[PDB]
DNA sequence: ATCGGATGTATATATCTGACACGTGCCTGGAGACTAGGGAGTAATCCCCTTGGCGGTTAAAACGCGGGGGACAGCGCGTACGTGCGTTTAAGCGCCAAGGGGATTACTCCCTAGTCTCCAGGCACGTGTCAGATATATACATCCGAT
DNA sequence: TCAGGATGTATATATCTGACACGTGCCTGGAGACTAGGGAGTAATCCCCTTGGCGCTTAAACGCACGTACGCGCTGTCCCCCGCGTTTTAACCGCCAAGGGGATTACTCCCTAGTCTCCAGGCACGTGTCAGATATATACATCCGAT
């Protein structure tokens, strides 16, 4: 018969059997059940939608329509859940969030 | 040669979000190591898991609970449920 | 001329706007070399690699000044010294 | 005054010569005597021969216990002081029935066996006990020491006795904080200047290293149900007291098992009942014949020498006895939701909510209309029970009777507390919160010779046991126990010797509900009890539910009456979780979390 | 009298004054002390050893001479500040 | 009238003064301030919140009823702050 | 005039006495009712083991005690010899919780 | 023949079959050589001699004869090398050891 | 319910470092634990050392690494000799 | 307050170089049997945890007071930072030469692991005990706050 | 400063108990075959890194000099926090009742994974464009600082 994507089949965008095969071949556990490859794909590709959505609505703020290594990490750190989830990463080439404390300021 | 990358993933991810942006070399790959990254955590706290119950067999079920385990709060709370209807829907059809 | 702070003020927008490395190239390149020989004899690096070191020796860096100056602001002052950084490091878990 | 002729003879009071006795020198002098060993199976034996079914066991076990058997087995007046009239030596009277239980006393003495006294309340235990420590003082000569443990309520009561029917003896009781205790201690227990120590069940805990350095001739004890289990760190401790003998005053024993019993008998003669397994499985619960009643059941002969209980039903007379009027009740419409929520749902111990439910549903949080918060007639609108209480208490209030509701949990004397008071009756509440002080001046404002108390709410285990309320008239157990003598002693609060006028006990009952079960089982400990020891000493239109539930008492007494002993013990315990048909059974995130916006540079 | 090397320079002196400002000037501070460089030079060049040392071992754990950007990469995620960017 | 609680303060409040000024001392400070009793109760408050999150997740997903020892002490290793001893 | 000891004295006495011991500070039926009051956190009925409660308090305990180590040397930093919410929070914000 | 047990053949005295059924279980690998227990097991060995000496030496200083989680904790946290190893460690029912700021005291 | 522990082991190498002092059960508890815990570690790193170089087994050389990258400096010097002569005797024997 | 002035800030233009599209093949994921063992379900046992309630001891905790010493504002004040200017100096970028280091890429075998089959010998568990660590008391010697 | 108190700090003693030694059952670690595939060795091939240099541009780094404003020390002055005595109350044991929850220890069985064999499309790699984003000037507007 002709066969058809798992990640088709699921209705995904990010592959299946790819990630079957790092679980399997990534030592693991000893079995590697049917849906797990399914639910994997499916969590990897909301976080990478919610991320790269942040980071374009910064890049249209800033009049570009290429996300860059500083979007990414001006979206990262102005969401507070994914400052959270990636607190300790570091951004290569992302700069510093903008921030002068008020004691600082003149008078 | 034959390096597994991810970018086309992400690059059909972003084309549905926002199909007029683009995305340059070093945010690639910087998307592509943060991919890897989450995938790593969820794997071993999943392994981690399984090994603590004395299962031999990764699943949805630890799947999901490392999931809720790593993202915080409304992250996860999103992850699960995309995740369940991804798996429904892959069992179903 | 101008004013004192003024330029400083200036200077902080100009940094806390851009991204590019702050520390020369060859400097730093050079040091990691030197400091490198005592671990081992006659190693080679490459370029990535020592790019990536620089990286994050920005950032981390940049992360302690961050938190000396929070310091030196909570002893009541704006000039930060070698006692705020010290304070800052062993309350971090690294003296 | 005049019974000092008994004194002769007695060694003149001195510590000095008490210290030899009283200390105990042999650090390790704890030995099994086998002299004693063979004297008490001896006797034992010529009382009767089913004794034998420990010792060959024991025998089976420790061999050195063995040759005792052998050496028991190849061997082979004592007048009791009548006392025909009260003994001299104690300044008062005492009725035959005292005299008799003073005889048994001096009879187990003269044997080296004991005996546990389980009179009924009010037949002057403490008398009887005072009585022949007397009779060892003037009589057998051996003026101490003995521990007399005791609940801290009636230390006061035991001194009261001992210093008033017995001047001569000299005893003290231990108390109050460490210091004065240890000076105490120091003074007079170590330094052997006394007869008699009294005791309670908290200090023995914590004053036992000096108690240890006593050998003790006894160690009686006060109402002693409370060693009934073995693992109490009570009982573990009371049981390196190096003694020669115990007693056992209480009430009843065999209050909810049959091995209870078995553990209050090993406390007095840990020699004999040296077994479990023995006593669980000789006549305890097995599954054999209809021996459960042909045989089992007739060897009571194991325990009627060492135990005694007068039925104070017959041997006074005077409160007329009871009157038990079951109430089963039908649960309302709240009821029925809430019945059903807790079936399929912080809520543990399902059993215990469903008693909740049982008794009013404003226990649960949020149940109640509000807020606003009122206490009109909408509180007796959605509890069964307390509808039925409404009704009855208007009755009696019609009547005139001051009644006693004996509830089980002080939240629900909240909620009785509010509808007195929206009723206008006036009451006083005890339980587990008010101050000695509070529980004395409550007691007194009910029991004031014209007092305007109708009501007067208690918990049904609380108040010790020398709340005397025999001014009341009825009491409604609003709820019933587990434990059937938990409220017997509460229902006989009001029974209690000087009652004048009979009195009526309710109990009301939520039918078709888990108080049917709690009931019945209850029912199965209070007939087992009477087999084992009792033998060998919108409105409900009252009228109608009362007549259905007498028949429904009726009823359940003819299926229990005929029941057999490994029968009664069977505890069915069937699952109350199904009622009327249960299987032990108990989004979409539309978000879009957020989007921040100026991602600009504005700061600035 | 100068064939000997007598003519060099310190390389922790390679951080310049200037660099340090403006890495002060990031981290947004707008008065720096006249001590601060020195302390900056301990801190940054404890760091260094830290991470180079776990670097080095990894490339020679793998019978290699040559650190890579992986191999510093992997020595930066133990130490526990793992980097996006060059790979992995 | 009185059925209703209208007691039981809050389960914070329990984290009486002088607790806070024994784990004070033991820390090794000499004067105390008198809103620190406040900001402790807060972090503390925070603290257990993440702890027994994680706990409980071990928890349900073992599908017990029960928040064991090794459940506490896992959700602390993940926390980053193992606990030797108990396990 | 009754005898007296001068402000400090004892306070420095119960520091290097609560410095020596080991036992658990916080009281343990107060800490108990706590845990299982924020434990209808991600679930509802539960039930705890003692043994979990014993670690969650150790743990708890120890770091209460670090979090006021930091704060006592942002205070002394400060030219001061109080601890204060803003001591508290300085030290909280730079280890990183905030 | 004459069983002869791997932990007497090395010389240790941490078992090293129990070692090797760990790391076979643990699925840390598909394969584990023959060498990697009984070197595991050597290390384990060398570091409970260390601690049990420094804890020791704390329990005599103390004038008891009895390892207690205080002395552990004395043994760990006075030398700046198992206080480095065991820095996110918190040991029950150990404890702090004392020290007190030289600003407080008195004059 | 038979449960596996270190504590005879422990015990064994106590009874030659200080041959007369004892040990309390909750200290031995901990020390059982200390195990699990550096055994964890040093198996952990070995096995992503492992994965890293495409190997596919675990063998002295990896462990070696992993003590010499967890253990610092002064300590991991010392364990490596031990662990080498205590191999190599194994090996001669 | 106004004017001067230095400094970002939008704005049009040209450059280019880095992102995006398109064809190839090759290798990996999918389809289809076959099978065994892992995990779900069931029954029996036993110990811990729940809920509501009770009674007691007794140290901590809450409260009030008084007084002192520490924190927080002001006041000089005299440095040590900043800012600006002129001048070297070094980073960065090109360029030259010759090699080794390393990563595929492709066989080739040895040897060393996994797998199976017994089988005894380690080790865990269930019993005693007795020696160490308690708590007690007492005498002492040792800081602290008022002359 | 010295005598007057309060507080650890030793010393001696009776007690409790929980480490430690000992005996059995069993299960798993070791001996002994057999096997097969992982990894070690070899040997091409191309690309990057090294070590000495050389010439050139051009911004940064350095050094120097006013000269403020700020970090620091003193003084004052509250006022807030510590020490201490006095009640009181909540923790902490001990209890009681029933039942459920969780662990073990078998058994049973089914179904769902791993293991193969084929076989095609999906994805990576090598190419070829073109447009998004610089840098450069330019006029605009927009705080800052001295009269
Ligand atoms: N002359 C008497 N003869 C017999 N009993 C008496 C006499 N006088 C008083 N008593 C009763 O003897 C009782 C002994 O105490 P008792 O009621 O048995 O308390 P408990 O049941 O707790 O032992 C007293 O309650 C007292 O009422
Ligand atoms: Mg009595």
């Amino acid at each position: 018969a002709k066969a058809k994507t798992r990640s088709s089949r699921a209705g995904l965008q990010f592959p299946v059997g790819r990630v079957h095969r790092l679980l399997r071949k990534g030592n693991y556990a000893e079995r590697v059940g049917a849906g797990a490859p399914v639910y994997l794909a499916a969590v990897l590709e909301y976080l990478t939608a919610e991320i790269l959505e942040l980071a374009g609505n910064a890049a249209r703020d800033n009049k570009k329509t290429r996300i860059i290594p500083r979007h990414l990490q001006l979206a990262v750190r102005n969401d507070e859940e994914l400052n959270k989830l990636l607190g300790r990463v570091t951004i290569a080439q992302g700069g510093v969030l903008p921030n002068i404390q008020s004691v600082l300021l003149p008078k | 040669t034959r390096k597994e990358s991810y970018a086309i993933y992400v690059y059909k991810v972003l084309k549905q979000v926002h199909p007029d942006t683009g995305i340059s070399s070093k945010a690639m790959s910087i998307m592509n190591s943060f991919v890897n990254d989450v995938f790593e955590r969820i794997a071993g706290e999943a392994s981690r898991l399984a090994h603590y119950n004395k299962r031999s067999t990764i699943t949805s079920r630890e799947i999901q609970t490392a999931v809720r385990l790593l993202l915080p709060g409304e992250l996860a709370k999103h992850a699960v449920s995309e995740g369940t209807k991804a798996v429904t829907k892959y069992t179903s059809a | 001329r101008y004013r004192p702070g003024t330029v400083a003020l200036r200077e902080i927008r100009r940094y806390q706007k851009s991204t590019e490395l702050l520390i020369r190239k060859l400097p730093f390149q050079r040091l990691v070399r030197e400091i490198a020989q005592d671990f081992k004899t006659d190693l080679r690096f490459q370029s990535s690699a020592v790019m990536a070191l620089q990286e994050a020796s920005e950032a981390y860096l940049v992360a302690l000044f961050e938190d000396t100056n929070l310091c030196a602001i909570h002893a009541k002052r704006v000039t930060i010294m070698p006692k705020d950084i010290q304070l800052a490091r062993r309350i971090r878990g690294e003296r | 005054e005049n019974l000092k002729p008994f004194q002769v003879g007695l060694p003149p009071h001195d510590p000095e010569s008490n210290k030899k006795r009283y200390l105990l020198k042999d650090a390790n002098g704890k030995k099994f005597d086998l002299e004693g060993t063979t004297k008490r199976f001896e006797h034992l034996l010529s009382l009767s021969g089913l004794f034998k079914h420990f010792i060959e066991s024991k025998a089976a076990k420790d061999p050195k216990f063995r040759q005792v058997l052998d050496v028991l087995e190849e061997n082979k007046e004592s007048i009791e002081f009548q006392f025909r009239e009260s003994p001299a030596y104690v300044n008062g009277q005492l009725r035959p029935y005292q005299i008799q239980g003073v005889n048994w006393l001096v009879s187990l003495h003269k044997n080296k066996i004991a005996g546990i006294l389980a009179d009924e309340m009010g037949l002057g235990k403490t008398l009887q006990t005072i009585s022949f420590l007397g009779y060892l003082r003037y009589i057998e000569k051996i003026p101490g020491p003995f521990l007399v443990i005791a609940p801290k309520s009636t230390l006061n009561n035991w001194l009261r006795e001992i210093n008033r029917w017995t001047p001569d003896v000299n005893a003290f009781i231990l108390q109050g904080d460490k210091e004065e205790r240890a000076e105490l201690i120091q003074k007079k227990l170590l330094g052997c200047d006394f007869d008699v120590v009294i005791a309670s069940y908290e200090i023995i805990i914590r004053e036992k290293s000096p108690l240890k350095k006593i050998n003790w001739e006894y160690i009686i004890i006060d109402e002693a149900h409370r060693i009934k289990n073995e693992e109490s760190m009570l009982s573990q401790v009371l049981r390196e007291f190096t003694s020669r003998n115990r007693l056992l005053i209480t009430g009843t024993p065999l209050q909810n098992n049959l091995h209870e019993l078995w553990a209050l008998l090993n406390f007095l003669l840990p020699d004999i009942f040296s077994d479990a397994q023995d006593f669980d499985d000789w006549f305890s619960s097995e599954s054999t014949e209809e021996d459960q009643d042909k045989i089992v059941k007739q060897l009571h002969t194991v325990l009627q020498p060492f135990l005694l209980r007068r039925i104070k039903s017959d041997v006074e007379t005077s409160l007329l006895p009871k009157k038990e009027l079951n109430l089963y009740v039908g649960m309302s419409s709240m009821q029925k939701k809430w019945y059903k929520k807790i079936l399929e749902k912080r809520l543990l111990n399902i059993m215990m909510q469903l008693r909740k439910c049982c008794n009013h549903p404003y226990l649960f949080d949020g149940a109640e209309p509000g807020p606003p918060y009122t206490t009109d007639e909408h509180l007796v609108y959605n509890a069964a029970k307390l509808q039925v209480l409404d009704k009855l208490l208007k009755k009696l209030k019609e009547e005139g009777s001051r009644v006693l509701i004996f509830s089980q949990m002080s939240r629900l004397l909240d909620i009785l507390e509010d509808y007195c008071y929206f009723r206008n009756y006036e009451y006083c509440r005890i339980d587990g919160s008010t101050a000695h002080e509070d529980r004395i001046q409550a007691i007194d404002d009910y029991n004031a010779p014209d007092s305007k108390k109708f009501v007067f709410l208690l918990t049904t285990r609380a108040g010790g046991l020398g709340i005397n309320l025999t001014s009341a008239d009825v009491v409604v157990l609003y709820d019933s126990d587990w434990n059937p003598q938990a409220d017997l002693q509460a229902m006989d609060r009001a029974h209690r010797i000087g009652q004048k006028k009979q009195v009526k006990v309710f109990r009301l009952v939520t039918d078709n509900s888990v108080e049917e079960k709690i009931l019945e089982r209850a029912t199965q400990k209070l007939r087992l009890d009477q087999l084992v020891i009792q033998q060998n000493r919108d409105d409900i239109d009252l009228d109608e539910l009362l007549l259905k539930s007498e028949n429904k008492t009726k009823s359940l007494n003819a299926k229990y009456e005929t029941l057999g002993l490994d029968d009664l013990q069977k505890f069915n315990q069937d699952s109350a979780y199904e009622w009327n048909g249960q299987d032990f059974k108990k989004l979409l995130n539309p978000t879009k979390r957020e989007r921040k916006e100026n991602y600009s540079i504005d700061n600035y | 009298a100068k064939r000997h090397r007598k003519v060099l320079r310190d390389n922790i002196q390679g951080i310049t004054k200037p660099a340090i400002r403006r890495l002060a000037r990031r981290g947004g501070v707008k008065r720096i002390s006249g001590l601060i460089y020195e302390e900056t030079r301990g801190v940054l060049k404890v760091f260094l050893e830290n991470v180079i040392r776990d670097a080095v071992t990894y490339t020679e754990h793998a019978k290699r001479k040559t650190v890579t950007a992986m191999d510093v990469v992997y020595a930066l995620k133990r130490q526990g500040r793992t980097l996006y960017g060059f790979g992995g």
